[PDB]
RNA sequence: UUAUGCUAUCAGGUGGAUGGCUCGGCUCAAGAGCUUAUGAAGGACGUGCCAAGCUGCGAUAAGCCCGGGGUAGGUGCAUGGAGCCAAUGAACCCGGGAUUUCCGAAUGGGACCUCUCCGUAGUGAUCAUUCAUGAUCGGGAACGCUCCGAAUUGAAA
RNA sequence: UGGAGGACCGUAAACGGUAUUGAUCUGCAAAUCAUUCGUGUGACCUGCGUCUCGUAGUGAAAUGCUAAUCUAACCCGGCA
RNA sequence: UGUUCGGGUCGAAGCAGGGCUGUGAAGUCCUGUGGACCGUUCACAAACGAAAAUCCUGGUAAUAGUAGCAGCAAAGCAGGGUGAGACUCCCUGCCGCCGAAGGGGCCAGGUUUCCUCGGCAAUGUUCGUCAGCCGAGGGUUAGUCGGUCCUAAGACGUACCGUAAUUCGAGUACGCCGAAAGGGAAACAGGUUAAUAUUCCUGUACCAUUUAGCGUUUAGUCUGACGUCUCAGGGCAAGCCGAGCGGCGUCGUCGCGCCGUCUAAGCAGCGAACCCCGUGGAGAGCCGUAAUGGCGAGAAGCGGGCGAAUCUGUAAUGGCACAAGUCGGCUUCACCCCGGGACCCGUGAAAAGGACAGCUAAAUGUCCGUACCGAGAACUGACACAGGUGCCCCUAGCUGAAAAGGCUAAGGCGUGUCGGAGUAAUUCAGUUAAGGGAAUUCGGCAAAUUAGCUCCGUAACUUCGGGAUAAGGAGUGCCUGCUGUGUAGACAGCAGGUCGCAGUGACCAGGGGGCUCUAACUGUCUAAUACCAACAUAGGAGAUUGCAAACCCGUAAGGGCUAG
RNA sequence: CCCUAACUGGAGUCCGGUGAAGCUUACAUUCUAGUGCACAGUCUAGAGACCUCUAGGGGGAAGUGAAGACCCCGUGGAGC
RNA sequence: GGUUUGAUAGAAACGGGAUGUAAGCACCAAGGCAACGAGGUGUUCAGUCCGCGUUUACUAACCAUUCGUUCCUUUCACUU
């Protein structure tokens, strides 16, 4: 439990809601062309640089 | 049944046991796995279905049983003792009961009379200085030397 | 500038209406006192009490119970939500 | 104890913290300086000219 | 039906060379050349009906208003669903405005932290012989001016 | 009686790291494990905070340690 | 590239294979494939020719279905489910692990891993229907818990001054920050969810300012506010025993064993020690303590005041199977209060805040954190890593000095590959071993011996402290009945009977001595080959300096030593 | 140790699942002698040798790991 | 090696062995007013056990597959 303060604790929640899935409908908008994503991640690898 | 974990892990925070004490009747499996609620579990728990099994304790008849031989004295050799002694009997409470047991007696007898002051200070000084193993001890002097004050 | 986005309508956040209080996300940047203005204006009900969480979406809750009776089934009658 | 993984055990604080100026986790939280940027050591901007080769 | 194997070719798999294509790069030439306290550049966070990144934008948030060109489609990278906008002339482009969170020269104080405290609502610091007012601060690819100033190396040491 | 001491024994509390030159040695581990050992009321051990650094610091001093790097760390530049 | 002349969807380049020519560099053609570009004359250019550089980048073999998936730690089995599929997911039973940690709480750190549903391409050292994995949705509520407030070592800002100059530099002045383990205004019990709960709901409280009224200083004091060791008294969470009551277990015989038998803050009441006040007058001395001690500079005794933890009532119609729910006793750490003593050699923080004059009634009490892990799978070490990471001022019964070791509760787990026919040899780690007993070996390395407690007894030498548990001997279990000390808990001791090869029966637990070298000793060290005789140490000696000093840092401003 | 034996659990061995890495110019069933940069599975002359697979300890492949840390040299460095 | 035309393995019983006299019951037991009572004696060379043998088909050695044919074919010594 450690205390992060209001930004900190709104950036992880910007880095959580960023670890998500490119849309099925982008998918089938871009043809599988953009399928991919730069920042999905897992919790327990390298942390973020971010708090 | 699917998985249950999930009910028994709520009728443990529920019953407020662990989760192993958790029993959920073997032949109700459907009955419980439609439980998804705190109301269905404790409803299964009013109803028998779910229930905390007895803890079994550490029974302690054979330890008391040699309680009362020990309080009798026996089951206490040497053979039984392994810490020293010192560790087994303190020798500062030794003294400290011995000489207020003496304590108590010359005040005893100073109050009820058989004592007076010059002859007490002296006791009270000798008491201090161990002169007397306990109360039996100073009494038998105090009677040997004729200290009491008899009338 | 309103605090008050919209009323907040999950299970959870319906169960407060059978408590006559009513969950809100509203702006992260407002306080208590901004949002139980913003509220009593907005619907004419006194507010008997605020309590604000954060979440980690980035948003701001808030609970806020209401003073009188069946304020909160009216508020959400009024919005749609009932 | 081991200079290596036994004594790198040990790594759960920061000596940097996340810049207000720059946004790079380089804010030195003992001497208050951005190594990154410079914030809290000057107004301008941390700049050297070798940051890159001689041009030639 | 001589296995396990060896050599060559053929068919297939893997792989991504070769060829072809390329909205990218590089170099050279000609232009043009400052900006910010009227709060810049940069960053954080938010902002899309389904939206995670980038890009744009700032709680009026892939956008709002006015004038001109353009005119029948539009809703970025990015033709998916469902809608919305558009002949009241949109989209788009040119010009001019509005909005423009927090940090940041950052400037009421503090900042561990991008927030928080007082709220007396904020000319922070240094200055300008009317104390009305005004100036400076940060940024800019290289170029320019002033000052401080090595060693490797060569001399075959 | 009293309860002192850089006193004694001793914990797989904590700290250290003797011997097995054991296991391991493309390891559980870029030095760890088992057994056996030293200190364990003090020059004690330790958290958090804070300060001292590159021809400088720190060092009960081995050229030890200063982020797996130390008889002058690391990054970039001089540098093709 | 310039220039001449061309080829191509009736199939260019490229690619695989082949025919022919040329000594050759190479050219041309054929077949297939391919789907849009390609050549040629004379000249001109170059980022122009690869088999090599422990060459670079990418791809991919042999090794090879091999090593590993074996110390963790006894690891699973039966039956029934679910599912297309089950050693591996769920339930019941049995059998097991940890049980002073592998349980509980939480710092830093992580950052959604938490909860629910649906999946199994990858991850999981096997599988998997499971999951800290994948996808979708949800979840963190505070005047009272923290931050926030205060200041600590010590930073940062402004000014001054220095500096060629600065974002650089010491000092001074003014500010400002600096502790989620220092100080600190205040809340408890129960319930509720799938996940939050001193935060939501019920009940019962409390604190701060502000406003209005009612009254006002005692003002400058006290508190906050303190080291190490040791000890007394009182209390208490936990623990234990007896009786009643209510369940469960056992029931071959017996009647035992286990669980429960509850109750917060707030409010009201009492107050032990210390201290103080009034009397008193105590020596050929009296009064005390565990101990030190106290006393005509006023003891004992007698009255009073001040003053704790805790306890008592109330808070009572809360939760419990609306099942009982009532009583006593013992002990009490490792927690709370209070007091004494010893040591100095570190003499052991500051400031905010609070108290001393407040009572009543309304309003206000913003902001941030709050899920979950906190580690043999949620941190860190690239990992679901045998390491490391704050620890607890956390831990139940028996044995026992004990938190050691063993066996068990509660709680958490069987969580991280299986099977297996002698499962050969060999190997890691263990048990035992005739006779000999260091003959082994560089060397008793390794292993073995001894081992607890009680009693007897204990040498040379010595700095008189020690050596010392020296050495060397004896006892020890169980049962029956007792004695002594003590208020008690308990402790010590005695008499008799008795079994075994063996009574500290397991667990735990020194082998000892003699003669030398070396360093006095405790301590420190080459993190990752050197724990030593090396370093340090107390002790001894020498040197400089009277302070605008000696010595040293800085270019300077100015500093360390030096609040000397 | 004379001088080893038996036994226990984990590996190994055999089976199901999963599944790497390191040596490698080529060929390769070798052995003796000679030759050769004087230390040859490959050269020369002999002698052997039917192939494949499994287990096993390591004789050899001057086995693998590594631009020798010993010595010298370099008008190469570093510290003292 | 055996495989019903059978003692291959197992069960049962017995032989031959290991250990040391089971539980319950009765009497005694130092003593205790009693409740109890370590232990002794008899029951009892008992109780428990046998990875050995014998006897004995009581259950299981059953049911089968496969090669000895290059396979398809009538390139046949065959048959719808």
């Amino acid at each position: 439990m450690s205390h992060n303060m209001k930004g900190q604790k709104k950036r992880l929640a910007k880095a959580h809601k960023q670890n998500t899935r490119v849309p099925v409908w982008v998918i089938v908008k871009t043809n599988r062309k953009v399928v991919s994503h730069p920042r999905r991640r897992h919790w327990r690898r390298r942390s973020l640089d971010v708090k | 049944m699917s998985d249950l974990s999930n009910q028994r892990k709520l009728a443990s925070k529920v019953l407020g046991c662990g989760l192993d004490r958790v029993w959920l009747n073997p032949e109700a499996s459907e009955e419980i796995a439609s439980a998804i609620t705190r109301e269905d579990i404790r409803g299964l728990i009013e109803e028998g279905t779910i229930k905390a099994k007895p803890v079994k304790g550490v029974s302690r008849g054979r330890a008391r049983a040699l309680a009362a031989k020990r309080k009798y004295g026996h089951c206490k050799g040497h053979g039984s003792r392994k810490g020293k002694k010192g560790a087994r009997t303190p020798k500062k409470e030794q003294w400290i009961k011995k000489i207020r047991a003496l304590r108590r007696r010359l005040k005893e007898l100073r109050a009820d009379g058989a004592l007076d002051k010059s002859v007490y200070c002296r006791l009270y000084r000798k008491a201090k200085g161990g002169e007397y193993r306990s109360v039996s001890h100073l009494n038998s002097h105090l009677e040997s030397e004729k200290l009491l004050k008899k009338e | 500038m309103s605090s008050i986005n919209y009323p907040f309508v999950t299970e959870k956040a319906m169960m407060l209406l059978d408590e006559n209080k009513l969950q809100f996300i509203v702006d992260t940047r407002s306080n208590k006192k901004q949002i139980l203005e913003d509220v009593e204006k907005m619907y004419g009900f006194k507010v008997k009490s605020v309590r604000t969480m954060t979440t980690m979406k980035g948003m701001k809750k808030a609970v806020l119970a209401f003073e009188e009776p069946e304020a909160a089934h009216e508020i959400a009658t009024r919005i749609g939500l009932m | 104890m081991s200079k290596g993984t036994s004594s790198m055990g040990k790594r759960q604080k920061r000596t940097h913290a996340k810049c207000r100026r720059c946004g790079s986790v380089s804010f030195n939280v003992h001497t208050k300086q951005c190594t990154s940027c410079g914030f809290g050591k000057t107004s301008r901007m941390r700049t050297y000219k070798w940051q890159a080769k001689c041009k030639y």
